[PDB]
Parts: structure tokens; C-alpha cells; sequence
């Protein structure tokens, strides 16, 4: 999980 | 007679916010909402990347406009087609500065 | 906003493109890592406005093609994603830095 | 036409369709290998006429979302290719089984 | 009032032969061409598969089937935009043919 | 080199  | 060229802007996303209907006097009535889109790319667990992308739609069309304003809410999932423009303006140096919109012909709701 | 806060539900953020190419590309690296090429795109519309695009090509081998072939006066139609580079100038002031994320490129001339 | 008949020289084959499902998806396999999902999508045009799209998804992954979740009565939007799908049938007569290759399908009921 | 859909199709692609203009009498006249796209994709030396598929383009629009016969020439590349429409008919049995074609409104000349 |  990766949120910019 | 300059050849031709296109500049045709497809979007389908989630409205961030319930429209502003805005008549900044002098140019004609705007009505002005948010469109959020999400890509989403990866990169133990699956990892994986999203992106929120935020954009501005200005609508001018004068039977869109108010259709637009009176329909599109906060949440409203639309579909939406039309031109990127930049909005290049003088501020107050001797140069340009940008306000980026998608300048929308034809919306379809999909809610 | 959590883990769970997945948002398989999908979108959809598209331009095309078709125009000229308004100088030579060239080529940077954004952060330290990520060659890109650069050039600028015009599109006209009837209504007279010259609408002037900044198109970024990111793709590995895409990319290259871009700055090997695309000049100054090419015609170009392309295909990619919008996003408005948002940054925070000198002096705090938050600016845009629109640019078209090309992901396919057709060369016309 | 060589094996330096490369053809390097790019064209655009894309399709975008909104409408509604006709009938419940089913599972094929093509030759003997790959798996996919067919369905059929309705769009209409102004002028009346309904226009009936055969679908077909091979995508991995995107196919088995597709099987499990478009349904009879779905509003969709997708985006594909145009296949033509000629053959010959029974008599020797060339047919067209024209479909679109959908490679994005975004769910909007 | 049925609700919004798209049939929408761009292609970007090399005529095939001549056009033929076709007035098959009764049905209006009819700009007729075919438009070749290449979809290329990989499967020693890099093994990579290529698919040239071929596209029946039917104008109707009265202004644009003329610019069509008179300036689409084999080898024209170009792009356009139309519907897919499938023309069913019904053949010498009690069932329906599909006579496939894209129904271009708008050619943009690249050549 | 594959061509259909
Ligand atoms: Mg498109
Ligand atoms: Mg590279
Ligand atoms: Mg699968």
C-alpha cells in the first residue's frame, strides 16, 4: 500500500 | 487557415465538492466544480501505488452550465468530455501565471 | 482513509492530442532518478487561441523515441494523462505546472 | 513484406462504449488456451436505433472481474479495440463476428 | 427518453485502396474506403508479433463524403472519428448478416 | 518476427  | 488539431480531455471520476456557480462580473456566469480521478499502479503483500488527481471543470456552455450546477453534487460520479485550457493570466510581475481547466461540452451522469 | 482504503473503483483521465511541436525536446531528470523528456505541444481551436501544452514523456524506450524524433515544426498526435505538477514556488505561493503525460505518440510529419 | 516489413509506423484502434449489459456474461476458451468473457453491451443514438456491441475480455484478471461482476442490465463503461473476427462458416462464406477487445471496463451500477 | 450512452471510435491509420463512391440506388450515396491499423505486441533476437487489421469506413455526411472521394487516396494517412454501426441484414435465410463499418463524421488529413 |  502507497498513497501519494 | 491554420490545419487542424485537437485538444480532447475524457474524464470519469467522483465530484469533490457540490458546484460554485460563479459570475465574476465582466465575463459571462462559470459554473465551477472538482473532479477527482485515481490511478492506481504498483510498485511479502501485493505493493501497490494510487494517485488522487484533482481537477478543475469550468463549465461555460449556457444550457450545460446550469444543468451542471443544479445536478452535479459532492460524490456524483460523471463522465465528462472537453478541452484543456490554461487560463494563462498577467499577475502582478511582468509575466504569466496559470490556472489550469477543463472546459467541459458534454457531461454524462452516471449516479 | 486507511489500508482498506483501497478505491478499486476506477477512473478515467485521458487527453489527446494533435499539434505542433513548438521546440527541440529536451531532456531532465525529476527527483534524482526518473529521465523525462520535454517538449511543448500547440493546439489551435476555430472560434485564433494557440493553446500551448507542455508534454512530458516518462515511459523507458518511449521516451528516447520522443527526443531522437521529435523537432521543432513536427506534427505529433499523442495520447496520455493530465497532471497539474503542483509545487510551491519562491515565495510559498502554490503553482501549477500543468503537464500532458504522453503515453503513446504517433508522428506525423 | 520482410522480416524488415516492421512497420514500426503506429495506428490507433480504440474504441469507448457506454450502455447496458444485455445478458448475464458467459466463459469461453478460444482455440484451446485462452480463457474469455463475453457479454453484450447496448448503446442508442438520438436521431431509436439500439446498437448491440459483442464484447469480449481476455485480459487476465479483468476477465474474471468482468464474469463475476457485469449482469444483465449493467450500465458500463468500456474502452478496446475493434476485431473484426472474420472466419468462414459452414458453406465456405466468409462472415464477420465483429467485437470489441475491451482493456478497460469501469462499473457504473 | 432513453438515457446517455457513446459509441465512439477514433482510428489513426493507412488507407487501403481508392474509395469507392456507392450509390446503390435508393439508399443515399456513400463514400466507401478501407483504413489498415497495426497493433504490434512481443511474445536469441526479440520475438514480437504484429496484427494489421483492416477497417470499412463508410462517409454519409453530405460535405464529408465528397472531401473523402475526392482527397483519401490509397496510402492516406489519416484519422478519424465516427460510430461502429454493424448493418444487419437479413440474407436469403430467416436470420440476420453483419455488414460492419465505422461511420465516420470527422477525417483529420495527416499525409 | 511473428505476423498474423
Ligand atoms: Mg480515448
Ligand atoms: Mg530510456
Ligand atoms: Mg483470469
Amino acid at each position: 500500500s502507497s498513497s501519494s | 487557415v491554420l490545419e487542424r488539431s485537437l485538444n480532447r480531455v475524457h474524464l470519469l471520476g467522483r465530484v469533490g465538492q457540490d458546484p460554485v456557480l460563479r459570475q465574476v462580473e465582466g465575463k459571462n456566469p462559470v459554473t465551477i466544480f472538482s473532479l477527482a480521478t485515481n490511478e492506481m499502479w504498483r510498485s511479502q503483500l501485493g505493493d501497490v501505488s494510487q494517485k488522487t488527481t484533482w481537477h478543475r471543470i469550468s463549465v461555460f456552455r449556457p444550457g450545460l452550465r446550469d444543468v451542471a450546477y443544479q445536478y452535479v453534487k459532492k460524490g456524483s460520479r460523471i463522465y465528462l468530455e472537453g478541452k484543456i485550457d490554461y487560463g494563462e493570466y498577467m499577475d502582478k510581475n511582468n509575466v504569466r501565471r496559470q490556472a489550469t481547466t477543463i472546459i467541459a461540452d458534454n457531461i454524462i451522469f452516471l449516479s
